[PDB]
């Protein structure tokens, strides 16, 4: 709940609310019954939107791939990544660490492509979708034995019924995910700079379990995610400049805000 | 072992939730924690400011 | 003892008498008080300026005919010119009032007619031409009545109001304006008609002067009707008074 | 995995039913309530309130105000009729306009007593006397004063007070009737008589207007909601 | 429920419970016992169907529209707006101003095109509905970035199944929805004059999330209001004559009513 | 408070209500009741109708000009054949009952006359 | 619990069980052991089936009706009445006025029609059933606006899953429903006779939400009825005849019984 | 999302079931009850009385 | 509010019930309600007849 | 923490309801709210008027 | 199998949404928490401190 203004009088004193010093790094705690005369008002407006597990809390596409059930694209692979979406990112980049479970949600869709063969009677098609933690064997190709997952966690959909949906614990070797990192990977001074030294997070990978039909069908996933039970520390300006790269944080130089015609123009 | 609590209405009625699996990272989000607290940030000075008092003196 | 058609109404610095009146219609069975601090929204202190503002004001008289459709006014914008009250509305931001309408109209015992007087909160009236909105000049007349029409307003390319009688001007059945507050006054029985509206809205205050909260509404539904040789000049006054007028947000003075 | 069993009426969309839903806007902030004059809680609240009821329907009076008048002159001989109309107050003509019969229409069923309340508005120096009746179905209606005068019957002396009531009360072999024509279901025939005549002095008028107000008693009820047969569209709106 | 009948006899006094005067904006509140004889009827009848909670909470139809999975016309753009239907709008029109909370329930229904494409076999589509504030971006094609939904709120659903239905709380800068509003938008006196001036509602928007088949397919949603928890002030008189537009009040004018014989008449 | 000038008499369906009237006149002191049994005479059990005989019976209307003598009715003949009074008096052989006669004439402020009503017993002719 | 025999012995005595008189309008309240020597028997059978509950509780069909996605009949209209199937019919009139809830229940499926349209891929095809008190408007077509349903119950129902079913309560203007009347309508006595003067219960239409296809598609809807909480008065004598109409009470007159050869003999 | 499991017999219209069923008037009141002779609550009430046997059915 | 009751078992076990929506009219049928009277019916007549007594004395 | 309330029922039984959302406005509709007060419209004077008594004296 | 009823609102996916899901690591050992400066519970704790405003924003 937000404060209450107190009613205050005419004033003739030695007293000096408005007059302050900027230069000490501190904001004036000033209530506007101390510049003017204010009658009682009872305030009942909630901050309750404004905390970080509201603003924070809600699904979001961070990618999309597409994979076939015939021909050369097989299967789908996604090195694990929040930063090529701009929305996502640009929430998260409000603070330096932050550290949150996450909620993952896969919308995953088949489209049949154009072709000439005849006679098509698609059966349902499932799919498989897997994660390899960093250091375990990756699937050269669509049926080779990694996809026996006898330790890598995967989930098996059947098109036709709800998103299939996980629950991910804060997977960190350190004390929170860091959205910026100002250094390098080697003790030499050179190499990786920047956050993409920490991003180790595994790969995700997907398939057709059957090919469903003897025509040809694209299948887009679509992933989402949603952080949880959110804690977040040192705020940090908002980016401005429009993102260029998913690794770095390089920019193109931009303009403080737009223009007005003078110093006086009530218009944008 | 259900948790009641207070539901979201306005100024001017409670819910029941029981946890289903043996993970805490599978609950709900953390909705109700309207805990502020700006003075890290708005006056992190060493001295106290009296707001109707000379910023220097 | 007393009698029931006798009363008086005291307001500032003026009385109001009347000898033959039905009893005082109080709003929605509510009378107008000021704003309390649980429900108020602007925080600086309001200017109550009490009996300057909260006083008798007099309009123009109309004139009665045996063909009249009948007259309205917009209650905020009719007094926006008269006295302090005008001149405190036209320098505040926000302002918030409640009314008490008396209209008079006196006849013998010759004469016959009757008249409906209802206060419409949000009289939102519609135009002649689908295709656009009415002008303010057509809507609202200050230092003067609006007057009904008998007959459907044409259409084209205009911005007039549809003035239509029997339909108020809101596209409803004016029969049915009896779910608003309301008063007849009967040339047999009734001399005079009052009504104390508290303040409608949806918001604790408002701007008053692109919003008009009511509109007061006189509908001759039984014509005026009299014999040679009596008289035939009768005018219809309306004298309102705002009542807990307060405002907030001193500016410049202006309408833009 | 509690193992279910689901029975017939899954994932149908049935418009009048009562569930709980997730929310788009969650920990959403409402606006604070203020007090605003004339909260309603039903709407019998409305239909309890009187209405102007027009009785002179016929021709092009239905574009004026004169469909709201009831003339009433003086008249040469006595006993001669003034109105009539039956008790429909849905259907009727008479009555599916007003706000009685406007509420009336959006259900199915009706119950309870009625009211109708009579303002004399001619010159204070006009007299009468006025004879307004009730007659239950099962003959046809009242031809003269000697076949009204059987009925539930209220005879007016107008004078000072200028306004009379006349309640019809609920006489029905049912509970409810239908606002729809049932014949099943039929309510009466209410007319209205002079008893002696309208006298007047010299230099007044001769002929006068009666108007009328209808309004439902504390007994009023109404069943099954349904919708309006009165407004309609062909296209959507813009 | 409604009161009891109370049982009478002859009377001779000078009581006048009939004569009355209406003159003073007052319903005379007169019982059948006081101008005639009856009995003690014990009434059980219930005012439980004419309560504006049981009047108003009924799903209706407000909108419906329609988009492809090809061509030109690839999503759908709706400004929430209840004043299309005739039906709920000369319901909710009873009254000045309400206050409920809102119940929304989509039918979402696709069709096969006529066309002279060969060998379809289409697989199952999927839906997206968004939601934008007034403010925030507008999705100006159909695969654009805004869908990503980071912070506006979206449902996915998958056909076959029941219709997505959601809750929405009383979304409103002010103390109720004002359903008529007597004044101008501008303190010129000038420009929007209406209840148009307080329809900052947002903007729905619909698309296929794939195209499911190689034919033309065109898909209808049809929007679904319930009011829930209403408030309602100050009664009007209904409207009586034919609704013109939806975003004004113009009319053409009716008679009072309809019709009959002569005023002696007992038939329509 | 209520004046002596206005009166309603309701009586089974009937409501007769009046603005400007003198006070009732009843009887020669007594109030029509019904026959006791230290009074009656014969013995089988009599049919009371209540309703649906003691009710308002409006009659035509005579009019009063300038040169009127007078009229008169015959009270229980007047009745002999209008609704149920008149049909259990036509189905018995013997009966008893009392009478409440109202009768109204209207004029204006600018009109003059008397009319002088009176209920005679036993009216020979 | 049926009753249990008591167990008798000889007798000789004046008392006359066996002897009645059935002038009197009275059944003979005689037992076996009246009539001859018995055992006691403990009787454990339960009349637990022969309950009006349990008799008229089970759904049964009353009527089913067909509409097409295309050409002429696109939607389906029945005026309420069990009348027209005999055998809840004659389940009913067994007695002379009941009482009872309603459970209804569709069973709604569709069927190809043939033609020589080619490339036929059909939607999932979704219906609307609509009940109309009596009243209210009806859809004089099929996209009229009478299907917004602003007030009228209605029910949403995709094709492939749990067939819709509502509850209903008692509706009648009455005490009771009368399964017999013998009167008419109009006071004159005549007119309407029967008890179609009491059959005033609404209409209920039905019709494809969208066309699924571009060939055609005739869907047949099935209606239940389930009495539930069932009052019965009166008991009457079965029907026996076959019926007519499903107005009046007509029939052909038919023999008391099957016949057999002579007064002796024990075959049909 | 308590997680739960369907059994064989799901979305099947068994005529003779007993469940509970959204109701499509709600808060409608019932008309009230009234006093009838001859209340049924068995149809061993009705086989309980007599009635005439068509015993010389042979032939017209 | 659960309501316990027996279940229908043969002669010579309880089930639970629980009403989820606020119309009666929706309940489940009531199937058991074991009670008969024919005596409106069998033997409606004024003055008593005892079973083992000339009918016309 | 279920709500026991009582059914719709004629006149001359309960049910059980729980709420699973933490947002007030996602709760059923509030169907039995039985009451009325029609003074504000129907009698909305400034002096009362006995119902026997003549309204203008 | 106790005997259901599914509602409109079934296997949709509301973006804005708040449910319990299976996990995808069992019984997996979090990081434990460390004490960092700075931290954020409120958007309004950053609102509510001054930022330099760009009032000549003319031309260049
Ligand atoms: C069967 C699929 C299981 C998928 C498991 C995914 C586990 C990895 C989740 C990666 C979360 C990355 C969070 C980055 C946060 C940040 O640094 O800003
Ligand atoms: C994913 C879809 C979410 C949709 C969210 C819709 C939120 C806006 C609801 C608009 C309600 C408008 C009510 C108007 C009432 C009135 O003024 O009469
Ligand atoms: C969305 C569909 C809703 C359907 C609602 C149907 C309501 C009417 C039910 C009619 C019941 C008729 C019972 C007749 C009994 C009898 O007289 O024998």
């Amino acid at each position: 709940r937000v404060a209450d203004t107190v009613g205050t009088g005419p004033t003739n004193s030695e007293a000096i609310p408005a007059l302050t010093a900027a230069e000490t790094g501190h904001t004036s705690q000033v209530v506007p019954g101390d510049t003017m005369q204010t009658r009682h008002v009872k305030n009942y407006h909630s901050r309750s939107e404004s905390t970080i597990e509201n603003f924070l809390c809600r699904s979001a596409c961070v990618y999309f791939t597409e994979y076939e059930n015939s021909g050369a694209k097989r299967y789908a692979e996604w090195v694990l990544t929040p930063r090529q979406a701009a929305q996502l990112r640009r929430k998260l980049e409000f603070f330096t660490y932050v550290r949150f479970d996450l909620e993952l949600t896969f919308v995953i869709t088949s489209t049949q492509q154009p072709s000439t063969t005849q006679n098509q009677d698609a059966q349902i098609l499932t799919h498989q979708i897997m994660y390899v933690p960093p250091g375990g064997p990756v699937p050269d190709k669509v049926d080779s034995y990694v996809w026996q997952t006898s330790t890598n966690p995967s989930v098996f959909w059947t098109e036709g019924n709800a998103p299939p949906r996980m629950s991910i614990p804060f997977l960190s070797i350190g004390n929170a995910y860091s959205n910026f990192y100002d250094g390098w990977s080697e003790f030499s001074r050179n190499g990786v700079y920047g956050i993409n030294t920490l991003n180790n997070m595994g790969t995700l990978y997907a398939r057709h379990v059957n090919a469903g039909s003897t025509g040809p069908i694209k299948s887009t996933i679509r992933i989402y995610f949603k952080p949880k039970h959110v804690k977040a520390w040192i705020p940090r300006p908002p980016r401005l400049c429009q993102y260029e790269k998913a690794k770095n944080v390089n920019f193109q130089p931009s303009g403080v805000t737009t223009t007005r015609q003078s110093i006086t123009t009530m218009t944008n | 072992g259900a948790q009641v609590s207070t539901q979201k209405t306005g100024a001017h009625i409670h819910y029941t939730n029981i946890n289903y699996y043996k993970d805490a990272a599978s609950n709900s989000a953390n909705r109700q924690d309207f805990t502020q607290d700006p003075g890290k940030f708005t006056e992190p000075v060493k001295d106290i400011m009296i707001k109707s008092l000379p910023a220097l003196n | 003892g007393y009698s029931d058609r006798a009363r008086s109404i005291t307001l500032g610095n003026s009385t109001i008498t009347t000898q033959e009146c039905a009893n005082v219609v109080v709003g929605y069975g509510v009378w107008p008080d000021y704003l309390k601090d649980s429900e108020a929204t602007a925080e600086d202190q309001p200017t109550q300026p009490d009996v300057a503002t909260c006083r008798f004001y007099t309009l123009d008289s109309v004139q009665w005919q045996k063909t009249s459709p009948g007259w309205w006014w917009k209650l905020p914008d009719a007094l926006s010119n008269l006295g302090l009250f005008g001149q405190n509305m036209q320098y505040h931001y926000l302002g918030r009032t409640g009314y008490t309408v008396h209209v008079q109209c006196n006849a013998s015992k010759f004469h016959q007619g009757c008249l409906l007087v209802v206060c419409v909160p949000e009289a939102e009236m519609g135009c002649a031409t689908l295709d656009n909105t009415p002008s303010s000049a057509e809507l609202l007349g200050g230092d003067s009545a609006k007057e009904f029409a008998d007959k459907p307003v044409a259409s084209g390319s205009n911005k007039l109001v549809q003035r239509v009688v029997y339909n108020a001007g809101m596209g409803v059945g004016v029969g049915n304006l009896t779910i608003f507050p309301h008063q007849w006054i009967n040339l047999r029985t009734n001399n005079s008609a009052t009504i104390v509206m508290p303040y409608t809205n949806s918001v604790p205050m408002d701007n008053m002067f692109r919003h008009n909260n009511v509109t007061l509404m006189v509908i001759p539904f039984v014509p005026l009707d009299y014999c040679p040789g009596s008289t035939t000049y009768v005018p219809i006054t309306v004298t309102i008074a705002p009542m807990c007028a307060e405002y907030n947000g001193l500016r410049l003075a202006g309408h833009q | 995995g509690l193992p279910t069993m689901n029975t017939p009426g899954s994932c149908q969309f049935l418009t009048s039913d009562d569930f709980q839903s997730p929310s788009a806007m969650p920990q959403y902030d409402v606006t604070p309530e203020m007090r605003i004059p004339g909260e309603v809680k039903n709407l019998m609240e409305i239909a309890e309130v009187d209405s102007v009821v027009p009785v002179q329907n016929v021709g092009e009076k239905v574009n004026s105000m004169e469909a709201y008048q009831i003339p009433v002159r003086s008249n040469e001989g006595s006993g001669t009729q003034v109105f009539g109309f039956p008790l429909q107050p849905g259907y009727s003509s008479v009555f599916s306009r007003t706000l009685l019969g406007e509420i009336l229409n959006y259900y199915t069923h009706w119950s309870g007593s009625i009211k109708l309340t009579f303002m004399f508005c001619g010159s204070a120096m006009a007299t009468g006397k006025f004879l307004l009746a009730y007659s239950p179905p099962g003959a046809g209606a009242p031809t003269k004063r000697v076949d009204a005068m059987l009925g539930t019957h209220v005879v007016w002396d107008v004078g000072l007070q200028s306004s009379c009531v006349l309640c019809i009360p609920w006489i029905s072999q049912t509970h409810y009737r239908y606002v729809t024509s049932d014949e099943y279901t039929a309510g009466g025939f209410i007319t209205c008589w002079y008893q002696t005549n309208i006298v007047v002095p010299a230099d007044a008028q001769s002929s006068c207007y009666i108007m009328c107000f209808v309004s439902a008693c504390n007994d009023f009820s109404v069943r099954l909601l349904k919708d309006t047969p009165f407004i309609s569209q062909q296209n959507f709106f813009q």
